[PDB]
């Protein structure tokens, strides 16, 4: 039983971060970038109006 | 879900270990019964003497 526990935990530790979490973090980064990207357009609209 | 699986494995191992301890305990009980028989034989020997 103890050996089985060790194997399970070692596999979990080696796997570390799977792909879904990487995708989620990349999505948050992209969202931040897109949100930041609108300032120049907002200023241009203000100066054009 | 992975954590739940690990817990299930732990419980199964515990059950198997307890099952084996049962065999050990009944062997000890048989030894004790044989000891009782030995004492009875000693009493019969004293009677014969």
């Amino acid at each position: 039983s103890a050996q089985n526990r060790l194997e399970k935990y070692q596999q979990l530790y080696d796997e570390d971060i799977n792909h879904g979490e990487q995708r989620a973090m990349s999505l948050l980064d992209a969202a931040a970038g897109q949100s930041l990207a609108g300032q120049v357009l907002s200023i241009a609209e203000g100066v054009a109006d | 879900r992975q954590e739940w699986e690990i817990q299930r494995d732990n419980a199964d191992g515990e059950v198997k270990q307890m099952d084996a301890q049962l065999e050990s305990l009944k062997i000890r009980r048989e030894a004790a019964q044989m000891q009782v028989e030995y004492q009875e034989t000693q009493q019969a020997h004293t009677q014969a003497q």
